[PDB]
RNA sequence: GCGAUGAUCACCCCUUCUUUUUUGAAGGGGUGGGUACAAAUGGCAGUCUGACAAGU
């Protein structure tokens, strides 16, 4: 939970965490990838990165993540509905605990 | 960690687990065994706790605020250890003091019995009527039932005056009583 | 002195005149048959 | 399915007349109402008040107006 | 009036998970998800149910604008017991408390508040429900709490904002399903002042069909509130 | 809910079952409340009590309020020093008065 | 025969115990209701019944309209009078103890130590 | 195969047909009360006054 806390505020701040600079690397062997990108603030940091990724960020992509956001349990196997939910309530607060400086 | 509370509603074993759990931040593997030590891993708890803890919406309290959680914990432990040691004296001072009354009922019940009339000089003094109505108001002899109760209580009378009149009571008459 | 009282209070204030009402007249019933005799 | 043969549709017409006319028990006679209402509206004007706003929405119509 | 020791027939109300309180006086009542409290001290119905003691709350009109809507004779109330919601402008838990109740344990609500003070009230409330998942955050950028919620089956907004239908457009965009509810509580004033109330009603539902969401009914909110509304539409993303 | 809450109340507050009894039945009102058990209130003495609980009560909901309603307040009490010289000023030539002519 | 003090709490007391009693109440809505249909013929063909899925009476009841599908005492009500006179009595005993006490704050303030023209203008050192 | 070391002793859930005929056939639960403990942000229940005081 202290580590998604602060995987959590990076991606509300727009910026790129450790465990996602890792993630990203890993598939940095396919040349001239195209990445699309919910948000245009994380996309611009991404780019700035020096990745050899093209990064996309449209409204057109909101179609894209709006239905893997409805289908997203299936999408993962191993994790249910209510276990997502349930990791969700719980950042949640951890969240609100620091937004409100708690 | 407001989810054990749930998890573990048997509240002495509840403060043991959270001697052993202070911070729910600390979960390992080898922690996990020795919680599932503690009680038994029937129930399932073991796995649950690590399950919650790993992911809730608990609000870490200071490391002084849990100092006294433990600190009051072990006052709550203590005192359960003390009570079944004073328990265990009851018994064995029923016997030796009212052999017979303790045999016939037994050692919680006769010894309440023996405070609501104040003292076995007391109690031995009633007649069978009074004994009955002694504890005719936390139900301790409790149409046929009340038949029952009313035999019980003239016996109850006849053991307590063996007791009281006897420099060395034994257990021989409140056993074929 | 005027007061704004509960119903409650309201009901005690009403039972006490009774009684000292029923008293009064107890005890002058007594004392005439006393002043009779 | 819509099976409905017509001796469903005048059963189930029954109950609807069944629970309607319960219900109108608990809905009340149409005489208190007439004095229920006229207390409710004693009771909300003052409470809610918004005597003023009604006069505060005039005076914020009438100042923007041109004056000739 | 309805006094501590009085008693009352409970009976179910037209939208699920609603309820009301017959006796001499009929209220609007929801069953309490943590039952043995209230969260704003509103009065509780106790009825023992094979026994298992099941508790109720009072939905007061004049204190959540949804319960108004509900005493105006709302025809649809997307949010149902099994439905997740996403309750905008959720200051405390005088409102969403009741809709947690209506969703019950097997929906969610997600509560979204932006000011610090009443956000820290939400939060203490939020402990006793499970169900509420509460967001300290300005809905003016969904894109900021993307992650925590997922799609979700209606909208409410209570944001009294000038440019509230732009908040709802951006939530439901990327929140709302298709064919989903979107639930409005429009106050005219913070609009707009100076006009009437009824133009200020007719702007906001020009606005939400820019939007794409159809409009299907509103309501005044009289003598709960003046200068208010409820518009409920449904999402056409087609 | 204390912060919230006028200087008067605060002098009072501990005191409701005499308070409400005598101002049902038109007699003097109490004075101390809970705050009678403070240190400045016993270093006063006769009816300098009853001036210093509503001096003290007054700085009492400066200091309360600051530490209830400050964002970034620092954990030292400045506020709550200064004020406690106010009242030890007022103290002071409060009880320097004679109330027996020289 | 009384004090400003005593007149006070029991305003206090009513309006607190107004302000329950109000809570408890229920009041019928009086607000207009609009439904935004498609095309002028749906408009012309449509009726409260068809709309809500109801029989007449419910149409009536804004408050519990229950679906046709769903579907498939002079002593109480007296109480019902008296539990909204008893709110109505709370009130105007309030507003009765309101002109009292401003009486009462008029009287104190006439006995001010001031100008009194009508108060002159002068700063109070 | 008894007993003075003690027997006995609140509420509610005639009709039709027929006859060798005076003959045959058919029609445990809920309330209430008592005792002890625990919880209520349930009730009583309403949070004093408001510009002068002290010295020459």
């Amino acid at each position: 939970a202290a580590n998604a806390l602060e995987e959590a505020n990076s991606i509300i701040e727009g910026k790129v965490s450790s465990q996602l600079e890792k993630l990203l690397e890993e598939i940095k062997k396919d040349k001239k990838s195209t990445l699309i990108v919910s948000e245009t603030k994380l996309a611009n940091a991404i780019n700035k990165l020096g990745l050899n990724f093209n990064v996309v960020s449209d409204a057109v992509t909101l179609d894209i993540y709006r239905a893997i956001k409805e289908y997203l349990p299936e999408l993962l196997p191993g994790m249910s509905d209510n276990d997502l939910s349930k990791m969700s309530l719980g950042l949640a607060h951890s969240i609100g605990r620091h937004k409100l400086k708690f | 960690f407001p989810e054990l509370a749930k998890l573990v509603p048997d509240n002495y074993t509840f403060a043991k687990l959270v001697l052993f759990i202070k911070d729910k931040a600390s979960l390992n593997d080898d922690s996990l065994h020795d919680l599932a030590a503690l009680l038994n891993e029937d129930s399932g708890i073991a796995q649950r706790v690590i399950d919650n803890a790993r992911i809730s919406m608990g609000q870490d309290i200071s490391e002084t605020d849990m100092e006294n959680v433990c600190v009051f914990a072990q006052r709550v432990a203590s005192l359960a250890d003390y009570r079944r040691q004073l328990y265990d004296y009851l018994c064995e001072k029923m016997h030796t003091v009212a052999p017979n009354l303790s045999e016939l009922i037994g050692e919680v019940i006769g010894a309440r019995l023996i405070s609501h009339a104040g003292s076995l000089t007391n109690l031995s003094k009633q007649a069978a009527s009074t004994v009955q109505i002694l504890g005719a108001e936390k139900a301790l002899f409790r149409k046929n039932k009340g038949r029952i109760s009313r035999y019980l209580a003239n016996k109850c009378s006849m053991a307590s005056r063996i007791d009281n009149y006897s420099e060395e009571p034994s257990n021989v008459f409140g056993s074929v009583l | 002195r005027a007061v704004v009282l509960g119903g409650d209070e309201k009901k005690a204030r009403s039972f006490i005149q009774k009684v000292l009402t029923i008293s009064k007249a107890k005890d002058s019933k007594r004392k005439e048959q006393k002043a009779s005799q | 399915e819509g099976t409905l043969t017509d001796h469903e549709r005048k059963y189930l017409n029954k109950l609807i007349k069944r629970n309607s006319q319960n219900l109108r028990s608990w809905d009340l006679e149409e005489e208190v109402r007439d004095e229920l209402e006229d207390i409710q509206q004693s009771i909300l004007k003052d409470t809610v008040s918004t005597a003023n706003t009604d006069r505060s929405k005039r005076r914020r119509f009438k100042r923007k107006q041109f004056k000739e | 009036g309805a006094r501590g020791g009085a008693k009352v027939v409970i009976e179910p109300h037209r939208h699920a998970g609603v309820y009301i309180a017959r006796g001499k006086e009929d209220l609007l009542v929801t069953k309490n998800m943590a039952p043995g409290e209230s969260v704003y001290g509103e009065k509780r119905i106790s009825v023992e149910e094979p026994p298992t003691k099941v508790e109720y709350r009072v939905w007061n009109p004049f204190r959540s604008k949804l319960a108004a809507g509900i005493m105006g004779g709302l025809d649809e109330l997307f949010i149902a017991p099994g439905k997740k919601v996403l309750y905008l402008g959720a200051a405390s838990g005088t409102s969403v408390s009741h809709v947690s109740d209506v969703v019950g344990p097997e929906g969610v609500v997600y509560a979204v508040e932006f000011s610090h003070r009443p956000g820290r009230e939400l939060i203490s409330m939020a402990k006793k429900r499970p169900n509420i998942i509460p967001i300290i955050e300005d809905a003016r950028h969904p894109q900021k709490y993307r992650m925590l919620i997922g799609m979700v089956d209606c909208v409410f907004a209570d944001v009294a904002q000038p440019d509230q239908a732009r908040i709802i457009a951006l939530n439901s965009h990327m929140f709302l399903k298709d064919q989903g509810g979107v639930v409005i509580s429009i106050k005219a004033n913070c609009i707009d002042s100076t006009v009437d109330a009824e133009t200020v009603f007719a702007r906001e539902v020009q606005k939400l069909r820019e939007e794409r969401i159809k409009p299907l009914e509103q309501l005044t909110l009289e003598p709960y509130e003046r200068d208010h509304c409820i518009v409920v539409g449904r999402y056409m993303r087609s | 809910s204390l912060a919230k809450s006028p200087a008067s109340t605060i002098q009072i507050l501990g005191a409701e079952k005499a308070l409400f009894r005598a101002l049902k039945t038109k007699h003097d009102t109490p004075k101390y409340g809970l705050l009678y058990h403070a240190s400045l209130v016993g270093q006063a003495t006769g009816k300098n009590k009853g001036k210093i609980a509503r001096v003290l009560a007054a700085k009492a909901a400066v200091s309360l309020r600051y530490d209830a309603l400050a964002e970034d307040r620092d954990d030292s009490g400045d506020i709550g020093l200064e004020s406690r010289a106010k009242v030890e000023n007022r103290l002071s030539q409060l009880e320097g008065r004679d109330l027996r002519t020289t | 025969t009384q004090d400003s003090n005593y007149v006070r709490t029991l305003r206090q007391i009513e309006l607190k115990k107004l302000e329950k009693g109000a809570k408890q109440l229920m009041f019928k809505s009086s607000g207009n209701h609009t439904i935004f249909v498609d095309s002028r013929e749906k408009m012309n063909e449509f009726t409260p019944e068809k709309f809500f899925n109801t029989t007449s009476e419910m149409v009536n009841r804004s408050e519990n309209r229950l679906t046709k599908d769903q579907l498939a005492k002079e002593s109480l009500d007296k109480k019902k009078l008296k539990k909204f006179k008893q709110v109505k009595q709370h009130l105007q005993r309030e507003t009765q103890l309101k002109q009292v006490q401003q009486r009462m704050d008029a009287q104190r303030e006439l006995l001010k130590k001031g100008s009194k023209k009508k108060w002159k203008k002068q700063r109070k050192r």
